[PDB]
């Protein structure tokens, strides 16, 4: 599924990330738009033999099972597959434990690149 | 920091019935809210997680609701295991906060309190002190006054008070009571009266010995 | 399975610092969060903090930079330092995961200044059924534990908490039995201080 922008603002909204750990509605969709354009069917395999998958392009070396990692961890205690779902519920969960850590949305790359220091209201005008 | 109200602060509720438990949130805290269940010399057992998320081996009958603010626990065909503390915990905001809590207790038929009074051990007086010990155990429903006499005299120094929890067995409370005295103020007297005022009766059960 | 449990001290003095311990079965340590919770009398919780695998720590401003949370990575352990402790620091202490899925046994944790009395322990004798007690007087800190019989006599049994009158704990327990099974067989309650070291029987007798 690829979702609209304020598609994924409700939803996201509604599963409590509005100001999880002081990050605003807007921080997420962003994260969402550069990560995976919205695609929860988003997959990327990086050199290591790792692959990050869903709306929030997260990583089988440490957060999710996918049986083909070597020298993996499964954090979010998932298979990667529950992160290729339309309903984005699980996504969300495995999001809020990495935001959890110290390193906050630095975990995500392109966050920190292209929505950190921005005005992220923008990406929930009009919803 | 969140602040989280529990409503109400207690409930007694007879076996087989339902409750709903209330947690309101000071702020919106999303569906960031988290409910555990803690018994008695136990640690906190997680029931709910993010407000309606079920948890693997807690029975079916504990659901979650709500969002914002306003959270709801429900327990469908209340068990007498079911008794003890249900708090609810946001995790939106650093600090993590817990409420003050709702406190199950299980609802029967009233009973008298078995009354028991004791003297003081010949190895106690030995030592220089002098113990007079009630019992009042097993009664329902946990409201109860002791009053002592020394020789028909009632007194308020000296007495030590405690109280148990529910019991899991029977749901019956019990309390006990100590009055501590001198060796040499405890032969000045002859009577020492155990008297206990309960629902059950308006008339006190009494309990006495000479020495 | 994951399994956790609490270790360190019980008694503390007032301006010390105390320091626990949780020991963590499985392979799960490195890969979670992991966090410490205090109940106080009154039924009130307190989320202490936790730790991640990065190294970083997130603490309640209510402690005031008297917590640190670490982490042994090669041993699966991790501690809680909490210095310059007051007695408004007795509580029950808790380790646990993150997502609240596994939990320690707690610890009671006492702070203050009293010292180590072992219990006076004292005998108590006066339709078919007759109590009995023992009285358990002048003891610090907590806990005592009470059994009777060696824990042959499990039912009718009512071992109430104890109270604190000028630093000194004072504690009861009764126990019902059958009135021709006393006086006729022995009734013993047994009462141990694991701080003083002390384990004394009282036979009870008319
Ligand atoms: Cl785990
Ligand atoms: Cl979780
Ligand atoms: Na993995």
């Amino acid at each position: 599924k690829v979702y609209s922008r304020c598609e994924l603002a409700a939803a996201m909204k509604r599963l409590g990330l509005d100001n999880y750990r002081g990050y605003s509605l807007g921080n997420w969709v962003c994260a969402a738009n550069y990560e995976s354009s919205f695609n929860t069917q988003a997959t990327n395999r990086n050199t290591d033999g790792s692959t990050d998958y869903g709306i929030l392009q997260i990583n089988s070396r440490w957060w999710c099972d996918d049986g083909k990692t070597p020298g993996s961890k499964n954090a979010c205690g998932i298979p990667c597959s529950v992160l290729l779902r339309s309903d984005i519920t699980e996504a969300v969960r495995c999001a809020k434990r990495i935001v959890s850590d110290g390193n906050g949305m630095n975990a995500w790359v392109a966050w920190r690149n292209r929505c950190r220091g921005t005005d992220v209201s923008k990406w929930i005008r009009g919803c | 920091d969140i602040v989280l109200t529990q409503s109400p602060a207690t409930l007694s509720v007879t076996p087989g019935n339902s409750v709903s438990l209330s947690c309101r949130a000071s702020q919106s805290i999303g569906n960031n809210l988290h409910w555990y269940q803690q018994k008695s010399h136990e640690s906190p057992r997680l029931l709910i997680k993010y407000a309606s998320q079920s948890i693997s081996g807690i029975p079916s009958r504990f659901s979650g609701s709500g969002s914002g603010t306003d959270f709801t626990l429900s327990i469908n065909s209340v068990e007498t295991e079911d008794f003890g503390m249900y708090f609810c915990q946001q995790s939106n905001s650093w600090p993590y906060t817990f409420g003050g809590g709702t406190k199950l207790e299980i609802k029967r038929a009233d009973a008298a309190p078995t009354v028991s009074i004791f003297p003081p051990s010949s190895e106690q007086l030995t030592s220089g002190g002098a113990s007079v010990v009630c019992f009042l155990n097993n009664f329902y429903p946990k409201d109860i006054n002791v009053k002592w006499k020394i020789d028909g005299s009632e007194r308020q120094n000296g007495v030590l008070n405690s109280w148990t929890d529910q019991d899991s067995k029977d749901s019956t409370y019990s309390m006990s009571s100590t009055l501590t005295l001198t060796k040499d103020e405890y032969e000045r007297h002859n009577s020492y009266t155990c008297e206990a005022t309960h629902k059950t009766s308006t008339s006190p059960i009494v309990k006495s010995f000479n020495r | 399975d994951v399994q956790l449990q609490e270790s360190g001290p019980s008694l503390v003095k007032p301006s010390q610092t105390l320091s626990l311990t949780c020991s963590v079965t499985g392979d799960s340590f490195t890969s979670d969060y992991w966090s410490w919770i205090r109940k106080f009398p009154g039924n009130r919780l307190e989320y202490m903090g936790y730790v991640s695998y990065s190294g970083s720590t997130y603490y309640n401003p209510s402690l005031k930079s008297r917590i640190s949370i670490t982490r042994d990575t090669s041993k699966n352990q991790y501690y809680l330092d909490l210095n310059s402790v007051t007695t408004e620091d007795t509580a029950t202490y808790y380790c646990a995961n993150w997502d609240g899925d596994y939990w320690g046994q707690g610890t009671l944790v006492t702070v203050s200044a009293a010292k180590t009395t072992p219990p006076s322990v004292y005998p108590l004798a006066p339709n078919s059924m007759v109590t009995l007690g023992c009285l358990v007087k002048g003891y610090f800190p907590e806990p005592v534990t009470v059994t009777w019989n060696s824990g042959s006599l499990s039912s009718g049994v009512h071992t109430f908490p104890a109270v604190l009158q000028s630093d000194l704990y004072t504690l009861s327990s009764s126990v019902t039995v059958p009135s021709s099974t006393w006086p006729s067989e022995t009734v013993t309650c047994n009462v141990a201080h694991p701080a003083s070291s002390t384990k004394v029987d009282k036979k009870i007798v008319p």
